[PDB]
């Protein structure tokens, strides 16, 4: 799903 | 009482999904008492050669989550404990991670200094360590 710092939850 | 490898087990049950990282991060944020304990464990784990890049990157995400959400919790204990070990871990992964991975951690550590997550004392140490590794 890919995790980015701006989208943690 | 104390669950054995409670932190280690969660690190091996995570996914690159935000829904996953958040599930463990929010679980750690409620137990700020073990902040220094989970910090050293995290550091040690990422320093173990048994931990593949996949797991290293996964564990890195959890750190970014807890230190970022810590701003709302107002618990500097997490940022303090993770900050002192971050300078070490970041300096290690930056010299082992490939080009595609170094870029990913670049934005991760960037937001940390941009949002002033850690103290300027350690922040200046992290950024310089990254640049030092680029000095060939």
């Amino acid at each position: 799903p890919s995790y980015s710092p701006t989208s943690p939850s | 009482a104390f669950s054995s490898e409670q932190f280690t087990t969660k690190l091996n049950t995570l996914e690159d999904s935000q829904e996953s990282i958040s599930s463990a991060s929010k679980w750690l944020l409620l137990q700020y008492r073990d902040a220094p304990k989970v910090a050293e464990m995290w550091k040690e784990y990422m320093l173990r050669p048994s931990v593949n890049t996949r797991r290293k990157l996964l564990g890195l995400y959890l750190m970014n989550h807890v230190v970022q959400q810590a701003k709302g919790q107002k618990i500097i204990q997490f940022q303090d404990s993770f900050g002192k070990v971050a300078a070490e871990v970041l300096g290690r992964i930056n010299q082992e991670f490939p080009r595609d991975l170094k870029k990913k951690l670049s934005r991760v550590v960037n937001i940390l200094k941009e949002r002033n997550i850690f103290s300027k004392q350690v922040v200046n140490d992290i950024e310089r360590s990254l640049a030092a590794a680029l000095e060939h």
